[PDB]
């Protein structure tokens, strides 16, 4: 058995720099005539692909920016320069002994400049109001870093019952993040107060992100 | 095919001594009145 | 059980980069031995004096 | 040219079995051994097994007694039979072509196999339509709220996938035996409310197609 304790668990490397994804192994020797392994990539918005075979060779379909080498246990995956195609999880696989397990997985994050999110609020549809429900969504997309917290504040009192968030990972190409905050309530809650407030606090926006929506938006 | 000669009598590996044989031209260069 | 396939295929897609596209190589292995040379260039053979 | 996508399972309870059908294309089954793996269920990527070229097959130490590979050389399809699955095994299962040094050169799209004691439920789609008082600045964002479905996946597109400029797919929020999926797409203002817009939602687990006009 080979325990590929790949490290680190995640990286924050900006564009144009050198990212280092190490991969620790225990066994074995003489893969083909040496102690090399294969590297792979698993993107969140695209199927996976093979980057480096035998840890020293290039593969068609991917750029030549991926390189590296490795000893019996100390392996290295060098991505130099980092462009906007690297936001994904990287793995290392030994094939000289069953099971052909992979590494722990290094989630490389493209450390671009800080960017504020978009602003878009969607009142409920006619079918929702007809059925008595009212689900409002306050989207905050195209931002960096992923650290974002939405506070659904109704003018009467802050509501935190039906608050759900969808934290989308960094797309392979689009280096920005995307998060959607929902609030599923009844029609009486939507018709409770004239105005409402979608509050949020992001690292980029020093001022509190505030966008209101009225009950008459139908 | 696999038809082996049955008239082959078994004998030991006899040998002799090559005294001065085994000389040949190592290349196609013309040489005369010299000791190369 | 650790007996890899010695052969591996190349990927030659038209969208490949400059470092991945195919390059037809023709290595002209020339040799100068003591034998009569049958391969020559198109040099005009002259007379003999 | 190459296709290694999976299909067949919709929803399975824990401690049960199933059957997956992976359609292989681009290479003959006798030329390469189809591999079989998962997609990061918690810890790192997990390897399951591989059927060699007309011979025996290797399996994972933790899945040799439970999981099995059934390779059909006549139909150009590799079938997989799993047994005694747990909720933690929920992940996308992939098929891949064998490389030179036992590598996985090609990778497919796979299928999101979900293990959970809950029962199947179709999606109750409700569109996220801006009201009449909604404003616009040279563009308008649109989306849908697909709540009340189980299990994953669910594909939300804009007019059968006509739009691809600002399409953003969000993860499904695990509810009590249900899921909640949101979406957000960016389209210029000349398409809505001018042209006909409709949310297209597909649930491959139940093969349901819900159309809701935005």
């Amino acid at each position: 058995n080979i325990v590929l304790t790949q490290s680190p668990a995640s990286l924050a490397v900006s564009l144009g720099q050198r990212a280092t994804i190490s991969c620790r192994a225990s066994e074995s020797v003489d893969s083909y005539g040496n102690s090399f392994l294969h590297w792979y990539q698993q993107k969140p918005g695209q199927p996976p692909k093979l980057l480096i075979y035998l840890a020293s060779n290039l593969e068609s379909g991917v750029p030549a920016r991926f390189s590296g080498s490795g000893s019996r246990t100390d392996f290295t995956l060098t991505i130099d320069p980092v462009e906007a195609d690297d936001a994904a999880t990287y793995y290392c696989q030994q094939n000289n002994e069953d099971p052909f397990t992979f590494g722990s997985g290094t989630k490389l994050e493209i450390k671009r400049a800080d960017a504020a999110p978009t602003v878009s609020i969607f009142p409920p549809s006619s079918e929702q109001l007809t059925s008595g429900g009212a689900s409002v969504v306050c989207f905050l997309n195209n931002f960096y870093p992923k650290d974002i917290n939405v506070k659904w504040k109704i003018d009467g009192s802050e509501r935190q019952n039906g608050v759900l968030n969808s934290w989308t990972d960094q797309d392979s190409k689009d280096s920005t993040y995307s998060m959607s905050s929902t609030l599923t309530l009844t029609k009486d809650e939507y018709e409770r107060h004239n105005s409402y407030t979608c509050e949020a606090t992001h690292k980029t926006s020093t001022s509190p992100i505030v966008k209101s929506f009225n009950r008459n938006e139908c | 095919q696999c038809v082996n000669l049955t008239t082959r009598t078994q004998l030991p590996p006899a040998y002799t001594n090559s005294f001065t044989r085994g000389v040949y031209y190592p290349d196609k260069v013309f040489r005369s009145s010299v000791l190369h | 059980f650790n007996c890899y396939f010695p052969l591996q295929s190349y990927g030659f897609q038209p969208t490949n980069g400059v470092g991945y596209q195919p390059y037809r190589v023709v290595v002209l292995s020339f040799e100068l031995l003591h034998a009569p040379a049958t391969v020559c260039g198109p040099k005009k053979s002259t007379n003999l004096v | 040219q190459v296709q290694l996508k999976q299909s067949g399972p919709s929803l399975v309870q824990p401690s049960q079995s199933l059957s997956i059908t992976c359609t292989v294309s681009g290479f003959s089954l006798t030329s390469y051994g189809v591999h079989w793996v998962r997609q990061s269920p918690g810890k790192g990527l997990e390897w399951l097994g591989v059927m060699w070229r007309g011979g025996n097959t290797d399996y994972n130490a933790a899945f040799m007694s439970r999981l099995s590979i059934t390779k059909d050389n006549s139909k150009s399809q590799v079938f997989f039979k799993m047994n005694s699955l747990q909720t933690d095994d929920t992940a996308i299962y992939y098929c891949a072509k064998n490389g030179g040094a036992h590598a996985m050169d090609f990778w497919g799209q796979g299928t999101s196999v979900t293990v959970s004691s809950a029962k199947t439920t179709p999606p109750s789609v409700y569109p996220l339509a801006p009201g009449s008082a909604a404003q616009t600045n040279s563009m308008v964002t649109l989306g849908c709220l697909v709540k009340g479905y189980f299990p994953e996946p669910v594909t939300v597109t804009w007019n059968s996938g006509s739009l691809s400029s600002g399409v953003h797919t969000f993860p499904a929020v695990l509810q009590s035996d249900l899921y909640t999926l949101s979406s957000s797409v960016t389209v210029p203002s000349s398409t809505w409310p001018s042209e006909t817009v409709t949310c297209n939602v597909a649930h491959p687990a139940s093969s349901t197609k819900v159309d809701k006009k935005i």
